[PDB]
């Protein structure tokens, strides 16, 4: 874990919720592009968010998100109950020899 | 875009235990191929990479020296070959295909994983 | 400035690049090869061969 | 230079639909092919590509897994496979002779397409 | 629609008309060559120029193009009526799978 | 090495001519063989290839799908059969042998030309 | 012509005149091999040059060549009257589909 | 496929002893067969293949020259004439019928062997 | 023996044993496929593994192969006392100008 | 990780010898390499690298011109060789695994080196 | 000797010493990271410090460090008989032409 | 394995001679042959091969067009038919029998030659 | 290091001359390079530079557009080529090793010069 | 002269001398196993070393090989007075239309 | 030193125009660029400067926004593109070269200039 997530964050539905990922200058700061990943309780995560803004199109627009320094962001809006799941960041560290690092990852409760 | 793990199961330590990953629906051989791991309870590990041709591997440090990553492109399929397992190495294994977007590459498709127990 | 070669570099390999195939060369054949018989191979033909009548 | 298409035609979806680029003029077996299709209102979109050998293909990631390319190259021919056609493919389909130029393709010579509908 | 096109450019004939092709690092200020294709109404797109400033034989001089960062245009002096026509261009997007993209396409229409 | 040339004169346009250019000396069957043209007035034009082995070959833009290579390896033979002859073609046709250094292919060896001319 | 030399060179029996060739990135600062023949008026352009510095054993030591950047020449020393003739560079142009690409000839003529 | 071998017992070295595979199960004539032995105590050593239609002859380093093999189609058996044995050449000798895989092939029927003992 | 092997190995009946063999880039990583051999004690080395994996219908379904690199593998699973044997590799030397190559070949005691 | 390092010795100053360092628990050809030496009763002293592909090279200046640093990826192995050995080379050689961290370098694994004597 | 080490320093079993290495504008002060590695009497270094702060996991925290300006210092607390050993400090200077500098070393002797 | 050389003498120039190596102890029908050459008092120089079933055939180009290598599988017997000798193609012949590694070939084992003379 | 300077002597103005400088004892393609020249009875002037790997060049005002530095770091050579000589081009010409120490540069190692002379 | 030896090395037996070969890019850099030879005076050549490095059995094991760029090199160790002989490497060279190129050859004199 | 513009002419308003200036005689990739232009009856006035990688760009507030300057260094040539020209455009364009000195800089070498009507 090289990345830094909150471990949770909440809201009631309707509600907007920012999940955050905060690296240095070996993985953010560096110019390295910020993925996100999303998993649900009994399944295989799945990509969420691409190349900091982008996304596939089985994501709705709920989901959008931003790099600055070297902080990154995945937002949320709309909050939905079927939006619980856990979130996780991911990037690539110039001091590794992993090709891909990731936080910890953050689980998202939405307050029903 | 499906990717299937099977080879699971359960060792005592000190064992070895293979695992692979089938593909369908897009072109084996176009792609590298990733493997990540997820411990009961913990986020997400990187653990290996294979090129498309094979020309390369990479390892995490955690895992290099113990574990092997190869590929079958006849066969569409992916494999790792984990040596002198230890219970640390409990975890459900993941494919996943390579992508790669600008600065830093990502994964787009998962497979659903195995379960590997190292136990006694 | 310093036009020297520059030690202090990482001489490690980078495992941080496409992985994939790459869809951009030239698909065509190419005609800039040797076209001569290559007079450099193995002249004893018996390593490895299926000795069956239908094989 | 021809390049002569035949091969269109109209079937309900989830059919499957083959069609064949016959060329003349040339040595077929010197160069790679592609394909393009124009949907009936729209611009191009790029479809495949083969290699003049046949050793590697590449297909546009909206038609992976269900598009196949391939060539006889004794008879000069290049041919598309589509299975499960969709509503969504229809367009006309063109070959097209492959060229490069330095940093990117292109293609010089095209043939005048057929047309694939998928329809109910 | 990788590449930006403007979909109408119009003008009378003797007149000059230009027709802009833009895209961003990943595709024309990448590094890759930019190409161009003339379509007529009933027929496939044809070669119109290449290698960015090069042409076929078969393309008369009332056309050709520059490229400089990440926009590169077609130029048509000297219109004629019969240059009605959509005109396309193409390059490589190394942020994807498929060897060709095309921007939108262009109509030229002649004020005859 | 000798290289000799045979088959030119005058062909009506639209006609076809055969040339030939028979070899001794060396091993033809071991070499491969190219064929160039000099217009009157006029420098070199590169026109055709053919590997030793007859595998493949290669043709000038200018002249392809109009003129086809070939070679007898047991006659020590190289032809050329051009069909269709422009006035265009008009030019001292010479065969040469076929070298290699590093990156880029030359000839060594030449005959001395025949001459085809095509003409009303 | 694809490799650019001058039509005409020239100078009297004893003297030193040289033949340029200049191509591009395409085919000779492409790492291609040049190659140079020479052509007497009544024959086939006997191979001169190889290898862009090696040369036939049938060739006197009075010719000699260099490659640099996308230049290339040929040199004739002690040059005589014999020496008349013309002169050609070979090369590959990768953007063509050619096996072999030439200049168009440069004409020695010897001043005597 | 069934295998029938003698031929072993004791010859004084520098003398010769012929083996013989009397095959049944199959028709001899279509495949090609192998000899191996085993000196005691000892792994296996391969010595000579015989092409199905005596075609093709090879033979381990350590007995060509000194070995003849050859398939006498019409008795539906194959023969190993030993020249020249040395008492390092005591082993017991087998066949088994050839077989072919994809990059490699192997032999699918063993026989029983016999004891070939160089002394005395 | 070209093909390293260990001398022997065992385990009791009900365990999992195995034999490896590994060789070089001339006959395992040569991309030749590795043949297996049971020589039961008193008789041939009948064919157990082909084709790196598959086996003859006269071989138990607790015998299987495998290959990675110049690895090659046999395992034996619910090992029984019938098992002992001598486990001989094949392959082919492409170095050699004979044919067939054998590993040192591997004793496999069973531990009643 | 293992650096096993053999070839130390004893020679005449003027004589030449070769060094090596076997590796294994890591893939060798994604790693450069260095070698450091320390002569009897004193410090450390920075020698050779040579980056992974064998592209690049540097040394000390007090050895560039008289030693070579080479590798051989298929064997795992790291050669050094000296020529014209001094009196001044003697000391304990170590091959070690390069590493990196941001603006400088560092060695990570090192062998237990062996000892170069040169003298009358 | 490129960076400045004392010779030797010392302290009695619990004490807290420190291990000077002072460098200069080509080779602290330039923003270069410092190493550390530790030897014992009659082995190979070992890495003990790196990255000015980092340490490998089989290093017990007693050892930590920092740098500043161009003086860098490797701190042990809990001094320990088995601390009695030969330090290094390690950089780069960018006046030569070697990848890695070294300072003379430095012998702490444990006062039991 | 025997090679046994005999036919040199003195051949006045533009005459011929045929050199004929005979062999044994090794199936010559399965091996490719070599012939070298050297002139007194100097070092060693390759003159031809044949390929083991004649299919290639190639020479030094100091004698191509000149020498003829050809092989009788049937009599074990390597020839050399050198036709228009030379006072420069005094040397010893020496047969050899061909040998392949890696990347490159050798022979591995020669016959004494025999000595060939062009004078008067 | 060694650097050995060659080329040198006498032309009328107006012709070209090409210099060279061969080298050994270090790694040529790990430094730049530069030329001096001394004119007889004067002092240093500082000719040209190219960086290691050929990427910049720089002049002396006095010579651009009529000198061109270049290398080849396949031969350890160093080249300078004089177009169009003029009287004032007579001088010693120089080779010398980059060096570099902080906010200035200098060479350390020069080769012993050749002369080049200009006159009618 | 394909490949260049030196004319003549020598020394005391009992001593160690080498033998050295150099090629160029194309016969020895170019990937080619090196392979040497022993001229006894009065007769044929044998094989000494071949792939480089080894020995044809029969072969003293005082004799061995080394490969490095363009470098090859046979080294003799416990150098006999009946060692005296012409020893030759052999190789490829690419650009050559024969099978084997060889060396100058370099005459073993014994001191002794 | 040779500056030489080139596309001038008469442009209505509105219309855009492309001016470039040719360059030789010295480095053209180690200099930075600059046009002025002098309208028929005034003085000079700043247009723009390109800095010699093209990473930068500056433009007189006059023409910001409305003019654009490029460089391509294989062609040793400077580019202005001006768009939307308006009759206050109406003037002598001129490439000059960049020099600087010490708190400010200046031009050394000028071209001829072209001229530039923007009317009716």
């Amino acid at each position: 874990s090289v990345l830094t997530q909150p471990p949770s964050v909440s809201g009631a539905p309707g509600q907007t919720v920012t999940i955050s990922c905060t690296g240095g200058s070996s993985n953010i700061g560096a110019g390295y592009d910020v993925h996100w990943y999303q998993q649900l309780p009994g399944t295989a995560p799945k990509l969420l968010i691409y190349g900091n803004i982008n996304r596939p199109s089985g994501v709705p627009d709920r989901f959008s998100g931003s790099k600055s320094g070297t902080s990154a962001s995945l937002a949320i809006t709309g909050l939905q109950a079927e939006d619980e799941a856990d979130y996780y960041c991911q990037s690539y560290d110039r001091r590794l020899s992993g090709s891909w690092v990731f936080g910890g990852g953050t689980k998202l409760t939405v307050l029903g | 875009v499906q990717l299937v793990e099977s080879g699971g199961g359960v060792v005592p330590p000190g064992r070895s235990l293979r695992l692979s990953c089938a593909t369908s629906g897009f072109t084996f051989s176009n792609y590298g191929m990733h493997w990540v791991r997820q411990a009961p309870g913990k986020g997400l590990e990187w653990v290996a990479i294979i090129w498309y041709d094979g020309s390369r591997n990479f390892y995490a440090a955690s895992v290099e020296g113990r574990f092997t990553i190869s590929r079958d492109n006849s066969k569409n399929t992916l494999y790792l070959q984990m040596n002198s397992l230890r219970v640390e190495d409990t975890a459900v294994y993941y494919c996943a295909r390579a992508a790669y977007y600008d600065t830093s590459g990502y994964g787009d498709y998962w497979g659903q994983g195995t379960l590997v127990t190292v136990s006694s | 400035a310093n036009p020297n070669a520059n030690p202090n570099a990482n001489p490690n390999a980078n495992p941080n690049a496409n992985p994939n195939a790459n869809p951009n060369a030239n698909p065509n054949a190419n005609p800039n090869a040797n076209p001569n018989a290559n007079p450099n191979a193995n002249p004893n033909a018996n390593p490895n061969a299926n000795p069956n009548a239908n094989p």
